[PDB]
């Protein structure tokens, strides 16, 4: 009666038909509780580090913390050079280079040949 | 009892300071002003002539306004 | 009208067509009917601030019109005799223009398609 | 205070009113209660500051020059002779700039008196804005930032060399 | 005219006091908001008086 | 004073702001009628659109042959 | 009564001193368009009329 | 349409703000004689939509219709123009429909008020202005265009149709 | 903060929808509604509204009358 | 000494000091040449800015 | 494709177009000659229309 | 994806189901009688195999009733002015200053208001009194080396108050 | 535009819009008894009371609670922890 | 002009022989005494440029950015304290004498009689930068900041002086004014290739271009405040004003080897603008906001337009203003939390009030806020590339498009939607920041109102 509802990777596919919360084995019910003890396990010490009436600063998570500087530094290590990466770094950055580069090859040929011929519109043409 | 109490962050510092710089412009902002205002109501700017049948003027006396 | 459905199923010689609208010379079945009375004074013309594309017949009633609207400006619901017969003369020319096209059109259906249907 | 005979103005054609009305004309009572209420605390204050004036008089002077020789009469080094020709020359671009400041204010002037009647009264001026801008664009455009003076002079020879050319072909 | 386009130049200008008023301020207002509605009525019935001369 | 509150009920109104509504509607009324009786004829823009230029051929300048 | 007097002579005054004096000393400043005339009109500073349109007549 | 929909949001905004920022045609129906101020509001509002012949949104409106359809045009733009003007009529008869006539659909405890000399006098001015101004400012101007003002049939009594449709 | 209560027991139901929805539901073999839960939505100064047409006639009661005499004079 | 004698001084200097460019000095003078040059018929801005005549052009 | 659908019923229209039983608009002098482009001596031009 | 337990239930997927369903329902159905009928027939319609005691045809059949509940959704559900993606979202959260500041107001502004000041020092002492000792051998002390759980026991056995108090009953209004 | 409410009102409030509800009786109607303790009425039903509790006040009231509500006193209790109205 | 060298002389050794708790009001008092001494600078006037000695000479370019630099100097000596309060006497006297000796040799660049003389100041003005931000960097990495630093402007900028000689050795004397009167035509070889590229390739690597932008993020994240701002403001406009100088000479071939800069330019201000929508750590987006601002300022140097090169002075002064306001905005939230990330300090529309004024004006002022002088900039460098090319619009205002994108990104991440609750250690907006911020803006919409003297010498 429906077409299942393709998911992509913009539309998502909601948690009713999943369908992997049906088969429910209590080696994923262990796994589901293991989860909650990671996650009670973190917010029991941040509640711990969190409600102190003596503490003045920040709560200086680490996550944050290796989530920057893994985005910011820890990116030139580790890097190995693909053909596959090469050629699309060299598409990805020469190739609209090129193409801006061949248009203005063209605009500005026809502009000088046709000024060179005198046929432009300067009838009055001052600001330039 | 009806009005709670409101919680307002601060403003005593954001007070202080715009009181001081208003008080700090007010301080030069009422004699400068009062000052050109007395130029150009007394001592007039300038008038149109030329220089006269051979005559030097100065590096001054082509400027119509007296201060400048 | 439905007349522009009989030009775009029909044929396309006897429908006279927009933008093209000159198509015979005049005077090419009637002898000699002209006056094109013009009395509108070109220079008062100019000398009143009309707009372009109003610079045509029936202008004196407009002429009237924004002399009586100018000389009682606090009289709000003044101009309205005046305004209806600039209506009046305007529409007046309107039916002139819609004369002029049924009669290309008559002039093209009647002599192209007896000539060109015995011819 | 500036010449009518520099800067041009129609005479006030100014129409006399004519009602035909009995409301009546609750604008001449406002423009009536205007004067008397703004002109003469206007007058008032105006005339002080004019006799505040005609206490003491101060006069600027128009700066005046002579004319520095030439710029094609200097040598190809000259260095005391090419900075009085270029210098000469700078204060000629600029006020040709502001000859062409002027005609197009003129320009201006003369679309908004006739307002929809671009096409009356306004001949002569529109000719002589596009004889002065032709000269313009024909004399200073298309050179560059770094002129000094002698980039317009290679574009002045250059000009009158193509012209030259053009009539010896023509002819 | 000189009303005509003084009317017009008060207009533009009645919107521009009560910005630097509370710029101006360094207290505690209350009827600002009535302030503002007074000033906008005053810009109004400024205002109605160039269309008026304008059609006229 | 100013309003009360009320449980489930059909609320409370002042004559006032019900009689300037009934006004205002009443205004746009006798406006509309006012309005469609003096001036216009608005379906025809006090004009009788005529017919077709004449129907007539032998008229205004055709041959027929 | 005095702060309406202020806030509504006050701006007016010096704009209105403003937009005689210096603003027109300085030569190509505000401009009108042109009143309108028609052919029944007068010139009120030169004077006299415009002799107005003909016969109208079959209206 | 500017002193239109000044009225209109402004009426719309009172409902909403005097019956806790439900703002939802969803459990919004019965508003007719719960306080019959903006009730009047936003019936002249919804009414005065489309030009009811012959007010102040009749003339703006349907001189457009009538130049449009009286014109070089692009013989699509005037069937969309029909179309969504059949379509503006039917969603202003809809946002009447559910925001006033039907069963009352809120919550208890209800605040349904709105008192307010400020608000009255803004309602009253506007709605005033949305009877006399557009008439006023659509009468003394001068025509800077030719009108047409000969139509034939089916040509100036057709905006009537598609509202009336 | 006081509200009087405007009690319960008032209904009983008698609102002519919930009568059909009572009738359609005992037909279908169901004979359990919510209750009385809309009768309040149902009465009171309600359990009639205007004709939409009687949106667009809600004015002639000053309307009419004074069109008229506005006529005659 | 940052705002009560540096910006509002500096505000009031730049208001107004002797013009750059010698704009109004410009601007006199182009009136002057204008009103000149009607006053003698010609038209205004002479095109060719050096002299046609004292001009030594190589020919082909 | 209703972006599609849109854009061709225009193309559509832009070769069909709406047009009335009414012709030019007979301006006086010239097809407003002198308030058109101008040339005040270059070239008046003979055409006039003829009442019908 | 809840604070205590890790899987739901059964029941409580089919519990949820009901709600939204009803939910949904309400945002496609105006007039509140016809919806009051429809509500019925749903009730009726989940009437029909309820007690029924199998497992596989149960989610089996609640699967196809997700399938034709996706089908059978409103796109555009009324969702109350308080809802997260509703009306409000913390509409007012422009007044909603944390308590852990006006500490730092001048001290004159503390003269401005004296009865709250102090009060809310004696509720700083009582923060600080009862916190280390007996909460933290509550926290470090009763549970297991795995929490297990989100939750916390209170102050259950002699004295103070339940632990962890603070950033809990100490928060805004959330209506200025 | 805010009427604060108050404990005792709240409490008739509820209690009023359950006594309207069919299936449980006014004569033993109390604040504290529970559901499936005396009135026996279904889990279903439970949440249907929920969901009129809910478009009484006009917020929904999340899952992991709505198992665990029960009776009338933890309902207001929980509705006074939203509105936080506590003169 | 040497009477504004010599008080700089003389007020380095005034923070010598003042004591303690006395060198911060002498140093500020006398040095804002200089801005005024320096505002008194401006005489020049119509044909020429106030040219005095043959040590002096100042243009009507040199002239605002001139100052820029002394007023930027004493609102920069104010700002960097709170993080050297802790620090040695000793040690705050060799910043505040290395700062002052930076001035000086910035003063020495913008009056330079021979372009020999500009670029012993050039690599003058760059050396104690270097020491500036490695002695005070507080991040990790300002070892491989200052040593990239150091190396892309040495190694861009050495072939420069090679070409220098040559064009002394070969048309006498390099004072500008002489060679303004002797240039010609150095037609198509291929040695005028290599020379014109030796050049404009050092004082693009100054700019810099984005070929090799890379050392500029990690000279502005880790960097102290007043390092930052020198380095971003009069370092980048000082190699833009060095452009403007050079660029007289070498005329013809330009239509001829000029294409490739400006692609470079355009498309790295688009990819420039692409990477710094997405990136986090806030002090970064300001420098690739300066990366993009320049790119246009390249453009702008490259097309040879009057025009052109007015907007270029007007976004180069415009640019160095906005960007010190930012740096000093992002410093003031370093001040609040030790984080310098973007996500983490969120909220602070409840808190400090009145900063979210001239956070909003800072983003205005990157928004291109419609009568100030980035806007002014930005818009002739459209009319004179539009003239120069009547499809690179397209370009320019994909690139404002971005640019308000991300400005107001930069705004609403940090003071939009939800106070964290947790952080509850800031402290509340000192009368420091704000007085700060009085002396950035006030002079930006001063300057505003009357931009005669912030367009160039083709005015
Ligand atoms: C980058 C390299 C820049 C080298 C310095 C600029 C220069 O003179 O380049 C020309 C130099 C060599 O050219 P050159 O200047 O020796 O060419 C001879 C030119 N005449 C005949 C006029 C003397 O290029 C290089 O050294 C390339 C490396």
């Amino acid at each position: 009666s429906f077409p299942k509802y393709e998911p992509s990777r913009l539309a998502s596919l909601p948690t009713t038909l999943d369908p992997a919360e049906y088969d429910i084995s209590s080696e994923t019910r262990k796994a589901q509780a293991e989860r909650l003890a990671i996650r009670s396990r973190l917010k029991r010490e941040y509640q711990l580090q969190y409600n102190d009436p003596s503490r003045r600063g920040v709560v200086e998570d680490p996550a944050l913390i290796r989530w920057t500087c893994a985005r910011s530094a820890n990116v030139y290590p580790n890097f190995r050079p693909n053909t596959k990466t090469s050629l699309l770094g060299a598409l990805f950055g020469i190739g609209p280079l090129i193409f801006w580069y061949y248009v203005f090859k063209t605009d500005r040929d026809r502009k000088e040949k046709l000024i060179q011929e005198g046929k432009l519109d300067r009838t009055f043409n001052i600001s330039y | 009892g009806k009005r709670l109490f409101i919680i307002k962050p601060s403003g005593f510092y954001d007070k202080r300071f715009l009181k001081l710089l208003r008080f700090y412009i007010l301080l030069t902002g009422i004699p400068v002003v009062i000052g050109i205002t007395l130029i150009n109501v007394f001592i007039g700017e300038a008038e149109l002539a030329e220089i006269p049948e051979g005559y030097v003027p100065e590096h001054w006396e082509y400027f119509k306004h007296p201060i400048s | 009208g439905a007349h522009l459905a009989r030009r775009y199923l029909g044929d396309a010689s006897v429908e006279p067509e927009p933008l093209r609208m000159p198509t015979f010379p005049p005077d090419y079945g009637f002898p000699e009917r002209k006056e094109r009375e013009m009395v509108a004074t070109q220079q008062e013309m100019n000398d009143a601030q009309l707009v372009l594309q109003q610079r045509d017949y029936c202008a004196h009633y407009l002429i009237r019109f924004l002399k009586c609207k100018r000389d009682s400006f606090p009289n709000f619901l003044a101009c309205k005799h005046e305004q209806h017969d600039w209506d009046y003369c305007e529409h007046l020319d309107y039916v002139k223009r819609m004369k002029e096209f049924e009669r290309e059109r008559r002039l093209l259906q009647r002599k192209k398609r007896r000539e060109q249907r015995e011819a | 205070s500036w010449d009518k005979d520099v800067y041009p103005e129609p005479p006030r054609r100014t129409p006399a009113p004519s009602p035909q009305t009995s409301l009546p004309n609750p604008i001449t009572y406002l423009t009536k209660a205007f004067d008397l209420l703004v002109d003469r605390p206007v007058t008032l204050v105006r005339e002080f500051i004019e006799r505040q004036h005609a206490k003491n008089k101060y006069y600027y002077y128009h700066r005046e020059f002579r004319r520095v020789p030439d710029i094609t009469e200097c040598h190809e080094k000259d260095v005391l002779c090419m900075f009085e020709a270029e210098m000469q020359w700078k204060r000629d671009y600029k006020v040709d700039q502001e000859i062409v400041n002027i005609i197009q204010e003129r320009l201006k002037a003369c679309q908004q008196r006739e307002g929809e009647s671009h096409r009356q009264n306004c001949a002569k001026e529109l000719q002589q804005f596009t004889q002065v801008v032709k000269a313009y664009q024909d004399r200073y455009h298309d050179l560059g930032a770094h002129y000094s003076a002698r980039k317009c002079l290679a574009k002045q020879k250059q000009r009158m060399l193509a012209e030259r050319k053009a009539t010896k072909e023509a002819a | 005219m000189n009303l005509f386009s003084s009317l017009t130049l008060v207009t533009l200008i009645l919107l521009t006091m009560p910005i630097a008023a509370i710029n101006f301020n360094t207290h505690k207002f209350t009827n600002y908001p009535l302030y503002v509605k007074t000033t906008i009525s005053c810009a109004f019935i400024t205002s109605m008086i160039p269309t008026m001369m304008f059609i006229h | 004073a100013h309003i009360e509150p009320r449980y489930r009920q059909f609320p409370q109104l002042t004559r006032s702001q019900v009689i300037q509504a009934e006004f205002f509607s009443a205004t746009m009324w006798f406006w509309i009628l006012w309005r469609f009786w003096h001036d216009s004829d608005a379906v025809l823009g006090h004009f009788p659109y005529p017919d077709p230029s004449q129907w007539t051929d032998e008229e205004l300048g055709i041959p027929p042959d | 009564s005095i702060f309406a007097f202020t806030h509504v002579l006050i701006p007016v005054w010096i704009i209105h001193y403003y937009l005689k004096y210096h603003v027109t000393t300085k030569p190509y400043t505000i401009v009108e368009k042109k009143p309108r005339i028609f052919p029944g009109d007068t010139i009120l500073e030169t004077g006299e009329v415009i002799p107005p349109m003909k016969e109208f007549p079959d209206q | 349409h500017a002193f239109f929909k000044a009225m209109l949001f402004m009426c719309s905004g009172s409902i909403i703000h005097s019956l806790n920022d439900e703002q939802d045609i969803r459990k919004m129906g019965g508003l007719f004689k719960a306080m019959p101020f903006t009730t009047t509001a936003l019936i002249i509002g919804s009414l005065a939509l489309t030009g009811m012949p012959f007010l102040t949104g009749f003339y703006s409106k349907d001189l457009i219709i009538e130049s449009a359809n009286t014109s070089y045009t692009n013989a699509w733009a005037l069937l969309m123009t029909l179309v969504a003007t059949s379509f503006t009529a039917i969603y202003s008869t809809r946002i009447i429909f559910f925001a006033l006539l039907g069963q009352p659909r809120f919550p208890t405890l209800i605040n349904i008020n709105e008192n307010n000399p400020f608000l009255i006098n803004s309602i009253k001015r506007l709605l005033i202005g949305s009877l006399f101004a557009g008439f006023i400012i659509s009468n003394n101007i001068p025509p800077m265009t030719i009108p047409q003002m000969t139509m034939p049939h089916y040509l100036k009594m057709t905006a009537l149709t598609v509202t009336i449709l | 903060s006081k509200m009087e209560l405007p009690d319960y027991k008032q209904w009983k139901i008698e609102g002519t929808p919930l009568e059909t929805v009572q009738e359609k539901l005992a037909a279908r073999g169901l004979r359990d509604p919510w209750g009385r839960n809309e009768a309040w939505r149902y009465m009171g100064g309600f359990a009639n509204n205007v004709s939409f047409v009687g949106a667009l006639l809600k004015g002639f009661k000053w309307g009419f009358a004074a069109f008229v005499v506005a006529v005659g004079a | 000494f940052g705002f009560s004698i540096v910006l509002v001084l500096g505000s009031t200097f730049v208001a107004y000091l002797p013009d750059y460019r010698m704009q109004e000095w410009a601007r006199r003078e182009a009136e002057r040449l204008v009103k000149y040059r009607e006053a003698h018929g010609l038209p205004l801005m002479e095109s060719n800015c050096f002299d046609p005549s004292k001009i030594q052009l190589p020919e082909d | 494709g209703f972006v599609a659908f849109m854009l061709f019923m225009f193309w559509v229209g832009e070769t069909y177009p709406t047009y009335q039983p009414v012709g030019p608009k007979q301006y006086p002098y010239n097809n407003l000659y002198l308030e058109r482009g101008g040339d005040p001596n270059k070239e008046p031009e003979p055409v006039v229309h003829y009442e019908i | 994806f809840l604070p205590s337990a890790a899987y739901l239930t059964h029941q409580q997927k089919v519990l949820q189901l009901y709600k939204r369903a009803l939910r949904h329902l309400e945002s496609r159905c105006v007039h509140r009688d016809k919806y009051r009928y429809f509500a019925c027939l749903l009730r009726a319609r989940f009437d029909e195999h309820k007690n029924e005691k199998d497992m596989v045809k149960a989610t089996q059949l609640l699967r196809e009733a997700e399938k034709e509940f996706w089908h059978g959704q409103h796109p555009q559900p009324y969702i109350f002015p308080e809802s997260p993606g509703g009306t409000s979202y913390e509409r007012y959260e422009c007044y909603k200053v944390p308590e852990w500041c006006l500490d730092d107001w001048h001290p004159s502004e503390k003269a401005m208001y004296p009865d709250y000041f102090a009060k809310r020092e004696q509720w700083k002492k009582l923060r600080r009194e009862s916190w280390e000792r007996e909460v933290k051998q509550l926290q470090e002390e009763t549970p297991v080396g795995g929490p297990r759980t989100e939750a916390l026991p209170p102050a259950r056995k002699q004295g103070d108050l339940p632990p962890l108090w603070w950033h809990i009953v100490t928060r805004p209004r959330e209506r200025p | 535009d805010a009427p604060p409410l108050t404990l005792e009102g709240i409490k008739d409030r509820v209690l009023y819009v359950l006594k309207l509800y069919d299936k449980i009786d006014p004569e033993k109607l109390s604040v504290n008894s529970h559901f499936m303790k005396d009135l026996g009425l279904d889990s279903l039903d439970q949440v249907e009371i929920i969901m009129a509790m809910e478009d009484e006040f006009g917020f929904e009231i999340p899952d992991i609670d709505a198992e665990k509500l029960m009776c009338p006193q933890e309902i207001v209790d929980y509705i006074a922890d939203k509105k936080d109205v506590y003169e | 002009m040497l009477k504004y060298i010599i008080p700089t002389m003389m007020l380095m050794p005034l923070t010598w022989l003042s004591k303690n708790s006395m060198i911060w009001i002498n140093t500020t008092l006398h040095s804002l005494l200089i801005s005024l001494t320096s505002l008194l600078l401006l005489n020049q006037f119509g044909d020429n440029s106030l040219n005095f000695s043959l040590t002096f000479f100042s243009d009507s370019l040199s002239t605002p950015l001139l100052i820029l630099t002394m007023w930027l100097l004493p609102l920069m000596l104010m700002a960097s304290q709170h993080h050297l309060s802790k620090e040695n006497l000793a040690r705050k006297k060799l910043f505040i004498s290395m700062l002052i000796l930076l001035q000086l040799f910035l003063i020495m660049t913008f009056t330079a009689t021979e372009l020999i003389f500009f670029y012993i100041m050039f690599e003058a003005t760059l050396v104690p930068t270097l020491i500036i931000i490695t002695r005070w960097g507080n991040q990790t990495e300002r070892l491989n900041a200052g040593l990239y630093f150091l190396f892309y402007t040495l190694a861009g900028s050495l072939p420069l002086l090679v070409a220098l000689i040559y064009i002394q050795n070969t048309m006498g004397s390099l004072n500008f004014l002489i060679l303004q009167y002797w240039v010609q035509p150095m037609p198509n070889s291929w040695s005028n290739t290599f020379m014109w590229l030796a050049c404009m390739m050092a004082f693009m690597v100054k700019m810099p271009l984005y070929g090799l932008h890379l050392w500029l993020p990690k000279a502005h994240v880790e960097a102290p405040i007043a390092g930052s701002m020198v380095l971003a403001a009069i370092l980048l406009k000082l190699g833009g004003y060095g452009m403007m100088r050079i660029t007289l000479l070498l005329n013809p071939i330009t239509d001829f080897m000029a294409y490739p800069f400006i692609m470079l330019s355009l498309w790295g201000m688009i990819m420039t603008s692409s990477i710094c929508l997405r990136q986090t750590d806030l002090k970064s987006l300001i420098a690739y906001s300066s990366v993009s601002h320049m790119a246009l300022v390249i453009v702008a140097i490259l097309i040879q337009t009057p025009w052109s090169y007015m907007g270029a002075t007007a976004l180069m002064i415009a640019h160095g203003l906005t960007s010190s306001m930012l740096f000093c905005l992002a410093n003031s939230n370093y001040e609040r939390v030790h984080s310098r990330t973007m996500i983490l300090a969120r909220g602070l529309q409840t808190l400090l009030p009145l900063m979210a004024a001239w956070w909003l004006l800072a983003s205005l002022t990157n928004l291109a806020l419609p009568p100030s002088i980035n806007l002014i900039g930005e818009l002739f460098v459209v009319m004179s590339t539009f003239s120069w090319s009547n499809i690179t619009i397209i370009l320019m205002g994909l690139n404002m498009v971005i640019t308000a994108l991300y400005s107001l990104y930069m705004l609403i991440t940090t003071q939009r939607g939800k106070h964290t609750h947790h952080i509850n250690n800031i402290l509340p907006s000192f009368t420091r920041e704000n007085a700060l911020m009085s002396l950035h803006m006030l002079p930006l919409l001063l300057l505003s109102l009357n931009p005669k003297i912030i367009l160039g010498p083709l005015y």
